[PDB]
This record gives C-alpha cells, structure tokens and sequence, in this order.
RNA sequence: GGUACACGAAAAACCUUACCUAGACUUGACAUCCUUGGCAAAAUUAUGGAAACAUAAUGGAGGUUAACCGAGUGACAGGUGGUGCAUGGUUGUCGUCAGCUCGUGUCGUGAGAUGUUGGGUUAAGUCCCGCAACGAGCGCAACCCUUAUCGUUAGUUACAUUGUCUAGCGAGACUGCUAAUGCAAAUUGGAGGAAGGAAGGGAUGACGUCAAAUCAUCAUGCCCCUUAUGUCUAGGGCUGCAAACGUGCUACAAUGGCCAAUACAAACAGUCGCCAGCUUGUAAAAGUGAGCAAAUCUGUAAAGUUGGUCUCAGUUCGGAUUGAGGGCUGCAAUUCGUCCUCAUGAAGUCGGAAUCACUAGUAAUCGCGAAUCAGCUAUGUCGCGGUGAAUACGUUCUCG
RNA sequence: CUGCUGAUAAGGUCUUCAAAA
C-alpha cells in the first residue's frame, strides 16, 4: 500500500534508540510509544514495550517480524465473553 | 471546552493537516461554510439580518 | 420563398427550414440522415406526424439544425418546427392542426428535487413502529 | 370522498399496424422506460407469428386479446368474516386493459428461451382458447359463476 | 488625435441586477456623449450559487432551508477611446455593488 | 407554529442589504463578514442611550464606510466631539490601521416608528422593574400616536420574575406578515433581568411600498431632514 | 411512536474530541481593571526528550509604545459540568388544514350564546343570499421567484446551416366573449389562444396542543469545581460483537453478462485548482506540459443504436470474504483511508405473517455536478438533465 | 346487516394584581 520511493518509516528516535542499545551489549527492554514505526532488520534481537493504550506490552521481535508495524503485534480493546441479556 | 480549543484553531499547528477550520462568530466546529467562514446557524442568523450581501432566499 | 419555423421541448431547440421543392422531401436532420441521427426507433413517424396526414408530396426540403435535448426531446422540437413553418405556408392548415393539437408547445419540464424527498415527487419510506 | 372522475390520456394508434392495442402491449411490457427494447421484442414477436402461423399478425393478435378478454369482475367485499365476491360487469377499456395485462404476465413466466418467443408462443397459444391467460379467465368466470347470488347486493 | 487604447473590453459584475442596469446606463451615456463606438452593453449567463442550510438548532435534518447569491454579469467593449473618453471616464464613480474587470 | 423572519423574508425584493460590498476571495470574505458584525454589535450593545435604530457598511478594496442612524447623536457627538474620536479610534482598532475610515452619522427623522429603538426602549423598561402591561400599553400608545399602521408586540420570558415562562402579546392595527409588498421592520431585543432573559420582539406596519424596486431609498428618515456629519 | 434511528455529524487515522491511560501547568492556553517598564513575541537550528516542556543560539515586524511584549497584583478568567420541568432564540407536529379571536350591540341570574350556525360555490371562515347582529384583526387568496408563447433592447467569449441563445424591460390570460341556469356569487360547455377557469412548481405555515426538541450552535437565571469538573501533549477510543431493528446499495440474470465501434444533455465548479495533449505503465497513476480567473480552457456522459459471443447452468450470474504485488493523500494508513492489478469465488434462483412510496414528464430507470474535504466502501445529502410508463369504476370498508 | 373487539401504576404545575395612567 504505502509508496516504493517513499519507501518505509521510523520516527528516527526509535531508531536512534535501536542502534544505541544493539551497540550497547546489556540490552534492556525499549520503552516506545511509536507503533507507527516499522520494524526495521537492525531492530531484530531487541524487545520492545508497546503502548498499547493503558499498559507497555512486551514485544520480542525476530528475524521474521520483519517488516510489519510496530504496534501491529499488540492489541488495544479485549472482548472474550458475552452475558445473556434475559 | 470552547476558549482554549478556539484560541488552538487560531495559533498556527506544527504539521499541516492539523489546521481545522472553526466558525469564526461562533466557535462551532462541524458544518463550517468554507465560502463564509461561518456555520449555519450563524449564517442563518447574518442571512436574515442583512449582513452577507446578495444571500436572498431561493425560490427556483 | 422558404419558411422558418422554431420549435422547442424539454429543453431542446429546433430551426426548421422549409424550402420549396419538387424531388421528393428529403428530411435532413443536422446534416445527418435522420435513420442515422436518431435510433431509428420509428421516432421518425412522430415527426413526420404533422407532415403525413396533410402532405409531403409537395416535397419539402428540409433543413434541421437542433442543439440540445436527447432524442425525442429533440423530435418533438423538430415536429412543433415544422409545424410553426407550416403556418407560414397556407394558413389553412392551422384549424386541421390546431383539431388534433399539434401546434402548442407541450410546456412538460422536468420536475425540480426537493429536500427531504428522493425525488420530485417520490418520498422516503415511512416507519411506524 | 373524492367526488372527482380522472382524466384519459391519448391511447396513440400504432405507427405500424395503426391498431392502437399495439400501443398498449407495448407500454405494458414496458420495463425500466425502454420504448425501444419494449417496441424490439413485439416486432420480433410479430415476425415469428409471420413465421409460424403463416396469417395476418394483427388478426391473430386480436383472435388473442378477444379470446383472452373476460366478462365478469369479482370485487371483494368483507362483512363479518372472509370476504363475499361480487359479480359485476366491467368497461370494455378495463375489459382489454385487463387482458392485456395477463396476456403480458403469463408470458413472462413460460419455460420457453428469449421472451421474444416467449410472448410470440402465447400469443399464438392463446389464439386457439388453449393457454394460461385463458386459464385465468375460466377460473374467474367459473368463480363469479359460483358465486352469481350475491351478484344483486353490490353496495 | 490618438488612441492609445484600443479595444478597451470592460466586464462588469454585481450581486444586484438593477443596480447593474444603472450603472451600464451611465457608462453608454457618457461614452456616447463622447466620441466612442460603444459595441454594445451585451449580457452572459449568471452565475447563481444555492446553499441549503438545516433550519432546526438539533435534530430534523429534513427541515432545511436555501439561500440564493447571484453574480450577474454584462459585458461592454469600447473601440477607441482617446484621452477625450478617459478623462471623462475617470469621474463615473460606479457604486460599491457593481465590479468593473478592464482588460485594457 | 414557527415563522420566518419577517426581515428576511423581504430581503432582496423590497429592502436593501445592511452590508454593500464585495470582497477579494473567499478568506477575505469570511473577515469582512466577522469585522462590520463586530462593529455593529459595539455601536447597538454600546452606546446604547443615542437609540441607535441601524448602522449600514460599505467597503471597497481599500475603503470602509460607515454610516450610522440615531435618533439622539449628541451622545455619539459628546461635548465639543470628544466620544467621536473615541469610537472613531474604536472602529479603527475593530478594521485596522491600513484602511481609510469614513464613519458619518445621521440624525433619523420620525423615529418613533422604527422597531429596532421601539424594542431597545421596551427591553430598558423590562429591565428597569417597569410593570409590564403599563411599559407595553404606553409604548404601544406612543407608536400609534407617532402616526403609523399596526404595531404587533410579543414579550416571551420568565414573566415579572415567575417560576412558569408564559407570553403576551398586543397587536394594534392592521399587520399583514404573509404580503411582501407592505412595509413591516421587524426588530427582536433581550432584556436581562435579574431573573434571567425576556426576549421582546417588534413588528411594525409603515404602509405599502407601491413603487417596485430594491428601494435605494431612505425608509422613515425623510420626514424631517436627515442630515448630520462626522464624515470628510 | 406518528414528530428518534444515512438524525445533530455539509467528512472521527493525528487535529476534530467533549472519553480513557499516562507525562507536565497554576491570576493560568484566552480577557479586563488597576501601580508599572518596554531595548518582543514568532519562526527555525542544537541537546535532553513519546511529544508536552526545558536548558543555548539568529535576538529580530515594528514604533518608543500604538497593537502588543512584559513585571507586580487581587478582584478573577475558565467549565461541551447539572437543571430544555427556571428561560431567550431556533425547530418538529397537527397542517398549507381552514380555522382562532376581538370591539360595539342583544339574549341569559351565570358559566355562556349571537356574529363563526342555515341555503348555494370553492382548496379555503373563498364569495354571495338569509339572518339580532353590525364590523374588524391574524390565517386563506393576490402581490414575490421560476417554467410555458411573443415583442423590443445587445451581439462577444454566444450564434455564424443566421437567428438559436443568454438577460433587462414589456405584451400576453382577465370567467375577457359566447350558450345553459341562478337573485347573486358562481358552475358546466364552445370559440380564439402557447397557455382556461388556483396553467405547472417554489417561497410563504394563524391562535395554540404535545411542560414536544435543543444549556453540546449561541446567550442566559440558579447550583456545583477553583494547584481542578480548568490547560498542553503522546498513545488508545468514538470503527468492539453471541445478537435484534431502521434506512439504503448490490444481486439472484437472456428486457441479461462480456467485447468493439458510436449518437444525443442540463446545471454546476475551477489558480495549494480544473487539468487538454504527449511519453511511460496490464492499471490505479507518474513525468513533461500548454489553456483557463473562465458563454473562450478543463471536468471522457451513461442508458440508447449496430455488430460479435455466451444458450438458461449456481453459470462468462452474483460479488462478499480472503492472500499477494503496487498508486495517491498525509509527519504517520496496524488498531482505522481509499483506488488498481492478479488470485479465491459465501449467501442468494424473486423472499413468510405483515408493510412503504407514487396521480405526467410523476413512479421506474441511466448518468453528471456541488457543499463540507489533504485523503475517505458517502452506496449518504443537496441539485441537473436522457429514456419514460400503468391506473383512478367508486367511498361499502381502513387511518387521519 | 349483524365474527370477535379486554385493559392503561401514584402525586402534581400554570395566573401573578389593579391599585392606575
Ligand atoms: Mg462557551
Ligand atoms: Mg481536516
Ligand atoms: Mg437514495
Ligand atoms: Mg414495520
Ligand atoms: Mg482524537
Ligand atoms: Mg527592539
Ligand atoms: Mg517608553
Ligand atoms: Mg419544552
Ligand atoms: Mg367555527
Ligand atoms: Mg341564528
Ligand atoms: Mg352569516
Ligand atoms: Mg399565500
Ligand atoms: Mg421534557
Ligand atoms: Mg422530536
Ligand atoms: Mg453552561
Ligand atoms: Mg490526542
Ligand atoms: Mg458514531
Ligand atoms: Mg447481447
Ligand atoms: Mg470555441
Ligand atoms: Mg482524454
Ligand atoms: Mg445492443
Ligand atoms: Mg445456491
Ligand atoms: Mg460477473
Ligand atoms: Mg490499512
Ligand atoms: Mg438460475
Ligand atoms: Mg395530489
Ligand atoms: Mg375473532
Ligand atoms: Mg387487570
Ligand atoms: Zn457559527
């Protein structure tokens, strides 16, 4: 969908962020709020706190995640069970 | 809500689809005449009183 | 000595321009064959309505020049301008046409839409419960 | 409660045949406000006729409708419980409108391939008394028939 | 004698219509009190713009009304002009209503 | 049921507009529409003991005209012109520097039958704890007595302070709302009172227009001279 | 309920936004009054930052402080917080139905009656007769706009197959003439006429009912909050989902599906736009690039006509859903934009009890334009034209 | 020309005033 020469996104802070602590070895999880950011390929290895609305969920990412949205990997309502009105 | 929020539509945004057009009597968001500046209900009210010059009613 | 007459419906003009002649009528319709102007969807009778029951072996020429309408819009201009010619041409026609009407404008337009309704007339549907 | 008569419209006689029922069938086939297609699938209609019965196409289309036509009308009228019908005798313009009308709505529901045979092979099925317009004119009949004694009391 | 203008086409536009009248009746009146070859104060198609309005504060969109605004518009082209017709032309004052759109 | 407003329905036919002028683009359009709503409503809600009956704007590219009818313009006048420079320096601050201000006052003639001072007079008595049915009836008297057609008054509102809103209403003469050809102005007011808004709307009858036309011409300012300064 | 449910909202990704989570602020994001100086606010570049905001920079238009930029300062600002059963304003409904009243007079102990009922005629309490009533006001009608014929004015950017067309003024239709019957209003028929008896459509909506709707357009009485129910920002939400109803679109098809050629509109809109032509691409579109501030240039008309093919099947119908590759807008398209291509191919073969709209260019049907709008499964809303029907015997029944 | 056809929670606003112009 989004264009080729335009190509993809990162807010560039996480992806300070990212090269910061990949060359930094005692990684720790990296607090974003940033779920419009693809994850790039430098991302991988790294695990990630989503705000996904109320809460950071963790999010570990792979050499497969690659490529889909950040925040993509994490929800914001839940719905499990209804109730019977009568 | 209504000062603060039309004191932020008149200072300028840091991106450009921020910007939002407002009524400018009023401070009425929805339903804003681009040709006037003005929301219906205020350019109801200027309508019949005269003030916007060639708005006659409409017979067709 | 031609005729000139100016037709109109549903909004769509018609110059017709009758001219003496004795080799046969020859309708034209804006430089165009009318089987080919028009779908040929026997619409012709309809214009030739007026000039059938009185005469077109005086073998008119005929020339129309019609701008606006679709096509039976611009058929029934181009009957009320031959018509109107045909009353510059021995006024006695004008009772025998007048008998079976074809010699007012039809004065039918299309409605305007009003608000509220889907249509000019029609109305959306009504609940009750 | 409207005390007022509507007015009629010109039928317009049919530019070929000049038989103004043919004008008729035509706006009753009519769908969609396609004088057209609806003037398209008459004539091919017609031609077929030539083509099979071998006679006048206007004279077996009105062997048709005349054949078709009905007599008697049932009009509902409720009381106390169900309805009791009551036999009257109609106008001859409702009488052929009427017949057009089921001639037209028999024809659109037979088996047959392109409604142009499809209207073609009623028509000439119901010139001989035998079809499904004329079986809805038998059970009207047969029905106000039935029920002649009401016939006196109307409203 | 000169011109130094030719073919002075002036437009002329105005929400109002009689006010237009008036202020065209002026104009062909001084340019033919002057040596001018007035064409003709001809009129074009108006321009007419229609808003539809809800009357009702809340609810009831059905309820709507509509307002009229219309530019009408005439057109008028002067041959030649000369300073004869300028001067002159300079001491018109057409009323606020009235735009004038010379194309020189 | 609900009326149109008796104003609006006339404009356009048998009454000019308030405002006279086209703007530039449709940005323009919107800041000339919002500046001359500000300046009337300073010179009707302000300046409110000259009876004021309506002020008329008039603007060019560069140009605004201002022309302003009172029945009393010594107010607006002042001693020795002194409140002249003040709302002349008010309207400036209102437009802006850049422009050329014309303003021009003008004594109205007659000025008992206009609805706009009839309603500012019945909403100051409202106001002022005036018993109603008296303010009404002597208003009325004096509108009449001023020579004119059917006056129709409704004052609507918490009525003398009561816990249940209710209206009256006093029509006296002749008011035909559903003709175009008469002469009704129509005015509305709000007075606010200590228990809350009353709202008093005017009508009133001035004739027929019999001679067609968007009038350009004066309505009730003529009977006596209409001519006061200000202006350049 | 009728009078809510494609309604407020004529545009919810951010903003909108009023909600939740979180990070920050306190005479405050905005304003006046006062003691007081103006030798700033912006905008942008650095670092910290999710951004609010902080520390440093160019220290800025100007006009000596005019507006605004400040310090001090307490009155206070602020509230889309409650109460539409405290209100103003605006609106729905009975209903464009024909009603609602008043002054004087008279009748009655009185509420009250008369006029307004009675006979004719209308859409009408429209009008005419009668009459203890005589008059009057609001409502009705006409005056206003537009369509139907014509004259005149004007001929460019229309026309230029020469009188269309556009827009100012005017003529025309007035039960004006005639026949019938009625006291008279008036009703019906005929003539001429483009138009005949409210010529078609619109605006126009009486007193009042429903304590009808709106404190969330706006204004406002009273109550409530005042380092928080006020303010800024980032993220989420208004787009959920076993279900039910309303309003619409698409279909279940040969009056049709697909392909090719091709004829005929009106209205409206356009300089962060309309975008002609050309090149590239299967296509959305991209690049180049004229023309147009517009009767000049641009916004492909479709149904329709002809020809070819399918041959009545869950199909060359139907397009939902689903995977992949791309285009555009935008800081940003995952929650949550739309378009194109490729691929998959749910239901559905005319829909139960029961209901809706419509009396001519109307219903049905086919396209075009505009408003809000950076963009938008608006299939919604407001407009324009093309084709273009059927029926009305009558008030027995049904709702009002 | 006589089918059938039953029910609708409680309390409640709304006239302030003529002294008079
Ligand atoms: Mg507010
Ligand atoms: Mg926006
Ligand atoms: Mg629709
Ligand atoms: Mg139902
Ligand atoms: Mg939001
Ligand atoms: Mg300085
Ligand atoms: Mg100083
Ligand atoms: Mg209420
Ligand atoms: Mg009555
Ligand atoms: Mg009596
Ligand atoms: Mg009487
Ligand atoms: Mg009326
Ligand atoms: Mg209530
Ligand atoms: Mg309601
Ligand atoms: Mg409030
Ligand atoms: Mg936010
Ligand atoms: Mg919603
Ligand atoms: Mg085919
Ligand atoms: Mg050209
Ligand atoms: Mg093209
Ligand atoms: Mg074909
Ligand atoms: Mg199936
Ligand atoms: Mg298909
Ligand atoms: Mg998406
Ligand atoms: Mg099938
Ligand atoms: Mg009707
Ligand atoms: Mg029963
Ligand atoms: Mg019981
Ligand atoms: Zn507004």
């Amino acid at each position: 969908s989004r264009s080729a020469k335009k190509g993809a996104f990162v807010d560039a802070h996480l992806l300070k962020k990212v090269i910061d602590m990949n060359k930094q070895e005692k990684k720790r999880p990296i607090k974003t709020w940033s779920r419009r950011s693809t994850i790039f390929p430098e991302f991988v290895g790294n695990t990630f706190a989503v705000h996904n609305g109320k809460t950071f969920i963790n999010v570990y990412v792979t050499d497969d995640m690659v490529g889909h949205k950040l925040g993509e990997f994490s929800p914001t309502r839940n719905f499990k069970q209804h109730t019977a009105n009568r | 809500a209504k000062k603060s929020l039309k004191v932020k539509q008149t200072r300028i945004p840091k991106f450009a689809v921020r910007a939002y057009t407002r009524c400018q009597r009023c401070g009425r968001a929805r339903a804003v005449l681009s040709h006037f500046g003005v929301c219906r209900l205020c350019f109801r009210e200027l309508a019949y009183a005269g003030a916007i010059p060639g708005v006659k009613k409409a017979s067709w | 000595q031609s005729y000139y007459g100016l037709g109109r419906r549903k909004s769509s003009s018609a110059k017709v321009y009758l001219t003496p002649t004795q080799d046969k009528g020859k309708i034209t319709v804006n430089r165009r064959d009318p089987s080919e102007y028009f779908p040929n969807k026997l619409v012709i009778q309809d214009m030739e309505q007026p000039l059938d029951l009185t005469d077109l072996k005086k073998n008119f020429d005929i020339n129309v020049v019609v701008k606006g309408g679709g096509f039976t819009g611009q058929a029934g201009a181009i009957r009320l301008g031959i018509v109107r010619a045909l009353l510059q041409f021995n006024p006695e026609l004008k009772k025998i046409l007048k008998s079976k009407k074809l010699t007012t404008r039809d004065k039918r337009v299309k409605e305007r839409k009003k608000f509220g309704l889907y249509g000019a007339r029609r109305a959306p549907q009504f609940t009750k419960r | 409660m409207r005390k007022n008569r509507a007015p009629k419209r010109t039928v317009l006689p049919d530019p070929v045949f000049n038989n103004t029922l043919v004008t008729r069938i035509i706006n009753v086939i009519m769908e969609d406000g396609k004088k057209g297609l609806a003037q398209r699938i008459l004539y091919g209609a017609f031609d077929l006729i030539e083509q099979r019965t071998k006679e006048k196409p206007l004279t077996v289309f009105e062997r048709a409708v005349g054949n078709v036509m009905p007599r008697l009308e049932l009009r509902v009228r409720r009381i106390a419980g169900s309805n009791y019908q009551v036999p009257t005798e109609v106008p001859q313009d409702r009488k052929i409108a009427l017949a057009l009308r089921w001639i037209a709505m028999f024809a659109r529901k037979r088996h047959e391939k392109t409604m142009l045979e499809k209207i073609a092979n009623e028509i000439i099925d119901a010139s001989n008394n035998t079809g499904a317009a004329i079986k809805k004119k038998d059970d009207t009949h047969k029905m106000a028939e039935a029920n002649k004694a009401f016939a006196h009391m109307r409203w | 004698n000169a011109v130094k203008y030719p073919e002075l086409k002036i437009k002329l536009e105005s929400y109002d219509s009689t006010l237009l009248d008036l202020t065209t009746k002026k104009i062909v009146e001084v340019v033919k009190g002057v040596d001018v070859k007035i064409k003709g104060p001809l009129p074009l198609p108006t321009k007419k713009e229609v808003i539809t309005i809800i009357r009702s504060p809340h609810v009831d969109k059905a309820s709507r009304e509509q307002f009229e605004k219309n530019r009408h518009k005439r057109l008028m082209i002067l041959v030649d002009v000369n300073q004869g017709a300028i001067d002159s032309l300079k001491r018109i004052k057409i009323p606020v209503g009235v735009t004038l759109r010379f194309s020189k | 049921g609900q009326k149109v407003n008796s104003n609006g329905l006339r404009f356009g036919i048998n009454k000019n507009w308030i405002s006279r002028w086209t703007a530039n683009s449709h940005a323009q359009t919107a800041k000339w529409l919002i500046e001359d709503e500000k300046i009337r409503n300073l010179f009707f809600v302000n300046y409110r003991n000259a009876q004021v009956s309506n002020v008329e704007i008039e603007r060019t590219q560069a140009t605004v005209d201002v022309f302003v009818y009172a029945a009393q313009p010594a107010f607006l006048i002042g001693s020795e012109n002194k409140n002249i420079q003040k709302i002349t320096k008010q309207i400036k601050q209102i437009i802006g520097r850049t422009t050329n201000l014309d303003l021009t006052i003008n004594e109205i003639g007659s000025p008992m039958l206009s609805a706009r001072i009839i309603a500012r007079d019945l909403a100051n008595a409202i106001e002022a704890r005036v018993p109603l049915r008296t303010a009404m009836r002597q208003s009325l008297i004096k509108v009449l007595k001023a020579g004119a057609n059917g006056i129709k008054v409704l004052v609507s509102g918490r009525l003398n302070g009561a816990e249940i809103a209710r209206d009256k209403m006093y029509i006296e003469g002749n008011m035909p709302l559903s003709t175009l050809r008469a002469d009704i102005d129509y005015a509305l007011e709000k007075a606010q009172t200590t228990y809350g808004v009353i709202g008093v709307k005017v009508w009133i009858n001035r004739g027929m227009i019999y001679t067609k036309g968007l009038n350009r011409t004066p309505a009730h300012i003529l009977h006596p001279q209409k001519k006061q300064p200000n202006r350049q």
